[PDB]
Parts: structure tokens; C-alpha cells; sequence
């Protein structure tokens, strides 16, 4: 899934 | 207590909230969180939002496997053998997303403090 | 794998590093401490510096029951009944520290990164 | 315990 770094 | 309940919560990394439970109380006011996406944190109360669904017409994120994320309102709620799902609005269309797939902003989930927060 | 090697890792909600033992590798570039003060979190390899004890010469911050914290040097290791010692240096005088008293600034972390982060 | 930054 796409998502802000982490 | 609050074992169990389903949160969201902030990853104090990038300053998001994202969905998961409350697994134990491990004191220094903070709470043990497994989030939906694996990962595990003690984070601490002040972080939390005891919020389940996130209220039609709250401003969040949506993510997506195959496609970068942007904001919308939350316009709808379903619930299918147990699981949640959000219709988001963006720019006037509506679309679908699996309950992992919505997440708060910073700004967005100090929004929902004064009324949801664990502090 | 890292599993049960000693760290020093950033507790991002304060930006400070504290030390703790790498516990499991849980995939997308994170791995489970168990920080030394109990608390556990999943942190990204970037976060984490494999470095132990902290090296001569390092700036680190220094606790203390007594006094408010601040930077010092480390000029001095000691091993003592299975318990690490840090000798640190502040304005000429030295004194002594278990490794509990001993943590680096965000910036002292990202100093060190480039040598000994995962990440 | 120490005097330390908040956690």
C-alpha cells in the first residue's frame, strides 16, 4: 500500500 | 480499561493517525497499540483517538495500494463479515476504501482531540 | 539478522536516542526494540544505531539524579559484574554513568548515523 | 531515574 514514510 | 478498543492512533514518526487496538495499559500514560497495518507501539495517551468509526464528515487521508494518497470527507460507512469501509469525497466524486486505507493527518486528528482523545 | 544486538535508537516522539536491544526484524525496514527502560516500539533502520557501547569521543547527553541534563564526551568505557560504564567529560572534569544515564540528542544520533545507522 | 527529558 502507498503511504507517507514510515 | 481500554484493552481492546479500537483506536486511532498517531505514528509519532510522521505525525499521522492511523487505525489499530489497544493491546495493554504498559502505565507512563502510555498504551500499547497493534496497528492494523502489523506494527506495534507504547504510544502514549494524549496520541490516541477512541473513535470507531471516524465520524461521517470528518476531513482524512485515503491511501491505496496501487495509487498515491490525497484528502477527502468522510461521507459513508459500511460493514461487511466484520469489516469497515469508508466512502471518501474528493472534489465532488465518492469512492470507496478498506478501513486501513484512511488515515489522519496531523492536522486532521487534532481536530478530532477535544472530543475522542485518551488526553 | 540484528535480533539481540545492543542499540542506541530515536524515540521519535522526543527526538532523543536511547538504548535498547534490537528483538525481531518485522519487515518494511523496521525492527522491535526493546528499549532498555521497558518500552517497545517498531523503528525504521534509519533510526536505529548499531553501537555498542557508544564510541570514544562521541557527544552525547548525560543524566543525572542529581543535576539538570546536558552534552558531554565520552572518554572512557568500564565493564563491571555484566554492566556497561560511560566516562564522560564535561568543561574538564569526568565522572561516571551507567548506560541508562546516557543518551544522545537528536542531533548527537544523526551525527552517528552515517557509520552506524541501518539505514 | 534521572533528571531527563520528557517521554
Amino acid at each position: 500500500y502507498i503511504s507517507p514514510l514510515k | 480499561s481500554f484493552v481492546g478498543l479500537r483506536v486511532v492512533a498517531k505514528w509519532s514518526s510522521n505525525g499521522y493517525f492511523y487505525s489499530g487496538k489497544i493491546t495493554r495499559d504498559v502505565g507512563a500514560g502510555k498504551y500499547k497499540l497493534l496497528f492494523d497495518d502489523g506494527y506495534e507501539c507504547d504510544v502514549l495517551g494524549k496520541d490516541i483517538l477512541l473513535c470507531d468509526p471516524i465520524p461521517l464528515d470528518t476531513e482524512v487521508t485515503a491511501l491505496s495500494e496501487d495509487e498515491y494518497f490525497s484528502a477527502g470527507v468522510v461521507k459513508g460507512h459500511r460493514k461487511e463479515s466484520g469489516e469497515l469501509y469508508y466512502s471518501i469525497e474528493k472534489e465532488g466524486q465518492r469512492k470507496w476504501y478498506k478501513r486501513m486505507a484512511v488515515i489522519l493527518s496531523l492536522e486532521q486528528g487534532n481536530r478530532l482531540r477535544e472530543q475522542y482523545g485518551l488526553g
